[PDB]
RNA sequence: GUUUGACCUCAAAUCAGGUAGGAGUACCCGCUGAAAAGCGGAGGAAAAGAAACCAACCGGGAUUGCCUUAGUAACGGCGAGUGAAGCGGCAAAAGCUCAAAUUUGAAAUCUGGUACCUUCGGUGCCCGAGUUGUAAUUUGGAGAGGG
């Protein structure tokens, strides 16, 4: 097939040529074990699906049908954000405790500049490896940004503490051969 | 919102990292046909500022052109490929020393999202079938050179306009 | 034209082949070589979509499971549609009396799953299903406690009934916990099941309606505690035939600890007198006449009470009629019993 | 295989976790019956009994032999399984899970209970499901015609029963369920006879649809099975009547 | 884990629903073009149209068209002749919408299918689309947050 054909040679032409370096920071991304309780950090904190949202509508909603106005009381909700521009939004206040950073984007520009603007911005960002993942957790297809700011009591001294292993293993690693051109040799 | 960034990064085309991602799409797209389908806007932000909605009824081609205008005629055979469509607009992304890229932005006025949402319902109207048929598009018009400023003058289509001005003659039923 | 590949069926139908063998064995379609018309008749079936939709539907249950929302897919699951399997069974039986005439096949195969123990690849609610259905069957019998014929065999308990027209050949294999074969596949034998269950579960509709009585049985719990059986049941309300119903009327028997509880007590039912075994009494004797008992020794050998090995009863019904005991007296020998057949 | 950082860690925990629940109830077993309460919780014990939050009844112990029939548990989660209670699921055959016995229970046998408690699952049985576990299911080790004899045959042959019972006069397996409902004369002749009980897993697992059915029993494990590690645990009792339904 | 699944891409559908073509063509709009023809595209009008305007004033104020400016300015072997525009008077008058900073205390948005209903649609349910952004609010004449 063309398609095929196509998508094996893509990969080659990249690799082949001198990658600049501000990209190949991707894939200088998180290992193993690390990104592993990052996922199970951030299934404690997915979003609410929009079939338990109306589910907890019509609770409520009855109630008030009823009236049987039980109370009015609620903290707050708490999930992950996963909107790119509220992602970016979330930064330059700055509110990301975390962002994780998809590595495949077909348009890569969209994110290039977040790893240096958290950089600046020192939020401490980590390049996660696939979208489809980040979109698992948020109940969408891809998501391609995930930013999390706000973490109950109970979870946040594992917050710290990750914080801590992504800047050792993330920042510490990589920074320097971020730097370098990545890529250019033939295939 | 990210939308800055990508405008600001999109100004410095000949920097690395910009030539970079132009060197391998323009291969990428090279493998491709003249004309195809592409999922999602290269440049969102320039699709933003031209008039792009992510929902149903809007279809992104991608044309090739080889080196009227050169953008003129990307839009005219996307017109005359997809005719239920209707173009909405279109914006350079690429080139090569044998062919420009550009992208299109078409609006399907058939589909309900498009005949409902009456911040676009008007391109459903007969009368904006075709735009790039008539040069009624933005390249059209600037091609056309219609704007106000004693910079725009008499120029072609509007020189036989005036050439007309002075074709016919105008009479009173009284003679002045 | 006339024949057609199953392949050939099986891609222009778009099902999978084992749910074409499941529709075929479900509609009675039979030859891989298969009529076009009947296949055209099964070209359109709201069954085949709802089974290519529970194909679609586990696919996005895979989807559930792999994104992990569990509560997505517990929505899916319960926000679920089920094919029925009624309308075929009206459409391929109108007429009731061909119902009562092809039953006979299946409450052979429901009484040897009610037999079946549990496995992996059978549940036990397919299980409970057909142990429940077989001791409403059972308990329906002991109603109007009319059969006819009892057939004692290494090879099963062959009973036919003569209720509403023919005599209905039920068999039900003992009790016994059975080494599964590996040879079988339970794949063809679970449609029969289910189309058997359905099928045989509208028939008791008709038959319970039809006697006056509730559909649905009611039991106690802690009579169905004491012995999971027929017995279990009570029957609501909203003569006999002679001889063979009420045969041994206003008789009561004393069933052992020895005997086997079951059969006997259904012929016991058929006859319409009690049952009364020592091991329902050890769970926890006044007008007790008769023991049936298969014992060399008996202990407390009570000459108001009469002592019977239990071929007697099977010997009584297949005659009608009543027979001397001297021979089923313990441990007189018996007559080679052959069955009116 | 590489294993992992993590399990044995896990693995450590619990296995420390037991250890110390398992010391507390041998030194508060041993006050018991020593008969030397001083300072300790309770002097008496305890059972629970779940029915249908749902509703969890208690009642003292009270020391008359009961039948009750035992249900192998898989054990909680990366456990390693220490060798008192592997001594006395030894004893007790209930290694090879989902497995069951019928016992007898005393003041003696009680306090292996308490033990026991997190492997297994306990409640009162009923004749029919007795019944229902040994006309359907039971193989006997037995010494046949000519074998090499780790040879079990199923239960069909009364004759077979009254052949390696007739000292006790036992016959016709039926009277086996009889006498271990029973318990007059001889239960544990019955109890070494039936030697291996086996029972199928409830779900088939390895599939889209089924594993929405594990998720469903694992909760419902969860809030059923309680692990109280306090040496004065009332016995959890749960309907076999209903667990049979799903197991037999 | 040699398994399973997310995606993403690309195919296939006698799948569902839609749509393009051709004729005519006085007027309109584009493209090509000689000594007009031709091509393409529409509508009852079309186009243009709400200043990156005109002015130099005591400033004017979207576009369109008429009268005047005016055969003037300007251009042109400054030969043949070519040939405007501002202002003024009038007709008609109408202004609006996006794209930029977050709703993050809950994508609040919509197509489609189905069941009903008072059907150029409405309600419910369910698939989808969509965070690589659909809604509300804001287009400088500001506007937003609050009070």
């Amino acid at each position: 097939p063309e398609y095929v054909r196509v998508q094996r040679q893509k990969k080659i032409l990249s690799i082949r040529l001198k990658v600049p370096p501000t990209i190949a920071q991707f894939q200088y991304t998180l290992d193993r074990n690390t990104a592993a309780e990052t996922f199970k950090l951030f299934n404690k904190y997915r979003p609410e699906t929009a079939a338990e949202k109306k589910e907890r509508l019509t609770k409520e909603a009855a109630a008030v049908a009823e009236g049987k106005s039980k109370q009015d009381a609620s903290p707050k909700p708490y999930a992950v954000k996963y909107g790119l521009n509220h992602v970016v939004a979330l930064i330059e206040n700055k509110k990301a405790k975390l962002v994780l950073i998809a590595n495949d984007v077909d348009p890569i520009e969209l994110v290039v500049f977040l790893p240096a603007l958290c950089k600046k911005m020192g939020v401490p960002y980590a390049i996660v490896k696939g979208k489809a993942r980040l979109g698992t957790l948020v109940n969408q297809k891809t998501s391609a940004v995930a930013a999390l700011t706000e973490v109950r009591a109970e979870d946040e001294a594992a917050l710290a503490k990750l914080v801590s292993t992504i800047d050792a293993n993330f920042a510490d690693k990589y920074d320097e051969v971020k730097k370098h051109w990545g890529g250019g040799i033939l295939g | 919102g990210a939308y800055k960034y990508l405008e600001e990064l999109q100004r410095k085309k000949q920097s690395d990292v910009l030539r970079f991602l132009q060197r391998v799409r323009v291969w990428e797209y090279r493998q491709k046909n003249v004309i195809h389908r592409a999922a999602r806007p290269t440049r969102p932000d320039k699709a933003r500022r031209l008039g792009y909605k992510a929902k149903q009824g809007f279809v992104i081609y991608r044309v090739r052109v080889r080196r009227r205008s050169l953008r003129a005629t990307a839009e005219e055979r996307v017109g005359r490929r997809a005719a239920n469509l209707r173009v909405l607009n279109s914006y350079w992304v690429n080139q090569d020393s044998t062919y420009k890229y550009f992208e299109v932005i078409l609006v399907d006025p058939q589909h309900k999202a498009i005949r409902r949402d009456a911040r676009y319902n008007w391109i459903c109207d007969p009368v904006h079938k075709h735009r790039e048929a008539r040069g009624l598009t933005a390249t059209g018009k600037k091609s056309r050179g219609i704007n106000k400023g004693h910079k725009f003058n008499n120029t072609k289509a509007g020189r036989r306009k005036t050439w007309k001005r002075q074709n016919t003659l105008s009479l009173w039923r009284y003679r002045k | 034209r006339n024949f057609i590949t199953r392949s050939q069926a099986v891609r222009k139908l778009q099902v999978s082949l084992a749910d074409f063998r499941r529709l075929c064995i479900f509609k009675g379609i039979y030859p891989t070589f298969y009529y076009a018309k009947d296949i055209q008749y099964l070209m359109h079936e709201p069954v085949l979509a709802k089974f290519r939709e529970h194909k679609t539907f586990a696919r996005k249950l895979t989807r559930a499971l792999g994104r992990g929302e569990v509560s997505s897919a517990k929505r899916l699951e319960e926000n679920r549609d089920s094919y029925t399997l009624d309308h075929i069974i009206k459409e391929r039986y109108p007429s009731f009396p061909d119902a009562i005439r092809d039953i006979d096949d299946a409450l052979n195969m429901l009484f040897l799953f009610s037999n079946l123990p549990s496995t992996n690849q059978v549940s036990s609610k397919i299980i409970n299903d057909a142990q429940k259905i077989c001791n409403q069957w059972l308990a329906y019998v002991a109603k109007e406690r009319l059969v006819r014929k009892v057939f004692v065999s290494i090879k099963g308990v062959y009973y036919q009934a003569n209720i509403k027209g023919e005599e209905v050949r039920w068999l039900v294999p003992f009790k016994f916990p059975e080494n599964i074969p590996s040879d079988v596949d339970f794949r063809i034998m679970l449609t029969f099941l289910e189309f058997y269950s359905t099928l045989l579960h509208f028939v008791l509709y008709k038959l319970y309606t039809d006697s006056g009585l509730i559909y649905p049985p009611k039991l106690d719990l802690k009579k169905d505690k004491i012995i999971s059986g027929l017995s279990s049941y009570i029957l609501e309300s909203r003569k006999y035939d002679s001889p063979v119903a009420s045969l041994f009327s206003a008789f009561v028997f004393y069933v052992s600890r020895e005997v086997p509880i079951d059969i006997l007590e259904f012929l016991i039912l058929s006859c319409g007198g009690n049952v009364i075994s020592e091991a329902a009494m050890d769970q926890i004797m006044s007008k007790v006449t008769h023991q049936i008992v298969d014992r060399p020794v008996l202990k407390n050998k009570v000459a108001g009470r009469t002592y019977i090995q239990p071929q007697w009863i099977f010997d009584c019904i297949n005659k009608g009629e009543l027979v001397p005991a001297n021979k089923y007296l313990p441990g007189e020998a018996l007559p080679p019993h052959l069955s009116p057949w | 295989k590489f294993v992992r950082a993590e399990s044995i860690v896990a693995k450590t925990l619990a296995t420390s976790r037991e250890k110390e629940r398992i010391k507390r109830v041998s030194i508060l077993e041993d006050k018991k019956a020593k008969n030397e309460t001083q300072h300790i919780a309770s002097g008496k014990d305890f059972i629970l009994k779940i029915t249908e939050g749902l509703i969890r009844e208690k009642t003292t112990y009270d020391g008359k032999p009961a039948l009750l029939f035992i249900v192998r548990v898989r054990g909680p989660l990366a456990v390693n399984i220490p060798n008192k209670a592997f001594k006395i699921l030894s004893l007790l055959r209930l290694v090879e899970t989902n497995t069951g016995v019928f016992v007898k229970l005393t003041k003696n046998v009680y306090p292996l209970l308490k033990v026991i408690a997190p492997y297994v699952v306990i409640g009162k049985p009923s004749l029919s499901s007795i019944r229902s576990l040994i006309q359907k299911r039971g193989r006997i080790i037995y010494k046949g015609e000519n074998e090499a004899e780790p040879h079990e045959i199923v239960l069909n042959d009364n004759n077979i029963v009254e052949e390696q019972l007739g000292d006790h006069g036992i016959i016709c397996v039926e009277d086996i369920i009889h006498e271990i409902a029973t318990m007059g004369e001889s239960f544990s002749v019955c109890n070494f006879f039936l030697q291996p009980f086996k029972l199928n897993r409830e779900v088939s697992g390895f599939g889209s649809l089924n594993r929405l059915r594990k998720i469903k029993q694992r909760e419902a494990e969860s809030r059923t099975r309680q692990f109280s590690n306090a040496a004065t645990a009332p016995v959890i009792e749960v309907d076999i009547d209903s667990l049979l339904a799903k197991l037999n």
